[PDB]
């Protein structure tokens, strides 16, 4: 019904004004604090090196700054690439999962391009094993209900442990991050959100890369499948 | 705040030297920069050299880099100025400034320095002497 | 049939091999140049200012990532204002995630964890009931005539949510005709690298924006639903008779 | 090349002036500098200077007794440490590294141009 689509409409909205609310109460008093700190920064290393003009410091901040948005990290003298045979793979899934992290971007013409047609048709293609692995772990779901709510829960519960806990434990191990940012990680990735904060293979194994999109594959397919089991049972009631 | 109070300024021959001084007598204990700028008769104020409060940097205009030398003495929070080889385009008034806030080399004139000397008057003679 | 999930894997990693060597050859070269460009900068830079030691020109290098990664730009003497705050919300919610502005704090980054385990199925409901009313609009030799009107509906789709906003991003933001439309694609298809963001002039630019991902994103996935729909009972008669 | 001329002895209080002339043809810039080998310490950076003379940096050890000269006309820097201290007797070298790595440690480990080195000592 049209009634329940302007209904629904006007509860995103809100929800959005409120997270929204929410959001700017939790960040913007450290926005603040941050935009007070590099302006402090920069005034203190102006007055500590009197051989450095205010204009030369902004053309090395902005050099710093172009590297930065091009992939290639200014802090360091190794200055490990993106592109190489399994990092270029890896960024080739990050755009079929519609995750799109955005540490590295095709800065390029032409890669701007083919990325264009990369994802009108690879998007698609990801779907249809998505369905593939979905068909296969809903049999197993109904299988493991027989031996509705309830085992829904349960369902829900053991994937967090497998593929949100146990992944977790793994990332704050390796890349050396918090308990919070190991979680963090997890939870937007298999969202398909991808900010690109906190991306896997950082800044320094052979192994780690095609493990990290495997979970990817199996932690999304799982996921997914399980809230197209409650939507069926939702276009039924 | 801080307070600078100057000694050195005069008639000097074209070719000898020049012996600035420069002591902050403000009890600023954040720590400045202080530098040495000179205010030429028709030109604009331009900046002669910088040194940091510590003393273990110093910088000199490229009007000025093989003849000046920016001296420190921390213990007593004075600077020094001793310009060899002195020309006639050195006659102008020298200002010793000092901004604790990153601003002393902002510009050549020093338009943004927050504490101005009283400036002392210098001017070379040639010939006439 | 499982024979089918090991053959589409197959194809999807064959997929991302041969995207992945295409995708090197284009950025590599450059990213070689821009890795040579910095290093030599930094080079300069400690070679013409002796009083700054390496590791101090580190030190600043880090403070003004550490800024930009805040969202605080260095170069120069807010994100979280009420539209801004409320456009970021919907960047999560349509699992977009751009990634120029992120929850830096603790507190932010555990509600964002909770406001997208909650806020994402929320709307998709939405989006059910947006391309169902999409659906009847749509509705409004056998085979080949359904196939014929799914092209019709695209290419229509294609000039009105995809080419039109181009055109307006292009004369706003000043971007170049790739990047007008490579912005569209990667916000279309829930991508978001971040690379480009609407709204870097007008106050109804924000919200113009957001109403276009939320008409052009329920549109796409409407026709693909549709679409999806017809291939599943084709797939029937395609499996009855082989 | 880096030839060096001023070391020698000298009575405590007094005055050393160092020399270091760039006998090199390197058309690209070179920042200048002085270290100081002790006889059982390592090597220790003195000063700085860049290519042109427009900054210079002394260390903790002798910014105020010190000062870095360069003649640009003739390529040559200079070091004038006043009021010696017996803690100054060393072997002083003359260092040139233009690829930014003179200042990359305080004992000059990666440095491209070293001097002959001169002994200095204050009694
Ligand atoms: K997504
Ligand atoms: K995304
Ligand atoms: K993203």
């Amino acid at each position: 019904k049209w009634k329940t689509v302007v209904a629904i409409f006007v509860v995103v909205v809100v929800y959005l004004v409120t997270g929204g609310l929410v959001f700017r109460a939790l960040e913007q008093p450290f926005e603040s604090s941050q935009k007070n700190t590099i302006a402090l920064e920069k005034a203190e290393f102006l007055r500590d090196h009197v051989c450095v003009s205010p204009q030369e410091l902004e053309t090395l901040i902005q050099h710093a700054l172009d590297a930065d948005n091009a992939g290639v990290s200014p802090i360091g003298n190794s200055s490990s690439s993106h592109w190489d045979l399994g990092s270029a793979f890896f960024f080739a899934g990050t755009v079929i999962t519609t995750i799109g992290y955005g540490n590295i971007a095709p800065s390029t013409e032409g890669g701007k391009i083919f990325c264009i047609l990369y994802a009108i048709f690879g998007i698609p293609l990801f779907g249809f094993l998505l369905a593939g692995i979905g068909d296969q772990l809903g049999t197993i779901f109904g299988k493991s209900i027989a031996r509705r709510v309830i085992s829904t829960i349960l369902f829900i519960l053991a994937g967090c442990i497998v593929f949100v806990t146990i992944p977790a434990v793994i990332f704050k191990y390796i890349e050396g991050w918090t308990a919070l940012e190991s979680i963090y990680f997890v939870v937007v990735t298999l969202t398909t959100v991808g900010f690109g904060d906190f991306v896997a293979g950082g800044n320094a194994r052979e192994w780690y890369k095609p493990l990290v999109w495997f979970w990817i594959l199996v932690g999304l397919a799982y996921f997914a499948a399980v809230l197209s089991m409650i939507g069926d049972w939702l276009r039924v009631l | 705040q801080v307070q600078l109070v100057e000694s050195g300024g005069g008639l000097v021959q074209a070719g000898g030297s020049l012996r600035l001084s420069c002591a902050a007598s403000g009890r600023a204990g954040s720590g400045y920069a202080m530098g040495w700028f000179r205010q030429a008769p028709g030109k604009e104020r331009e900046i002669v050299g910088a040194i940091s409060w510590s003393g273990d940097n110093t910088y000199y205009a490229d009007s000025v880099r093989g003849r000046v030398t920016i001296s420190r003495d921390y213990a007593q929070n004075t600077v020094y100025l001793q310009m060899n080889s002195l020309k006639p385009e050195d006659t102008a008034v020298y200002y010793c400034a000092a901004d604790g806030r990153g601003n002393l080399r902002r510009g050549t004139a020093g338009r943004y320095v927050e504490y101005w000397g009283q400036g002392t008057q210098v001017t070379v003679s040639s010939h006439h002497h």
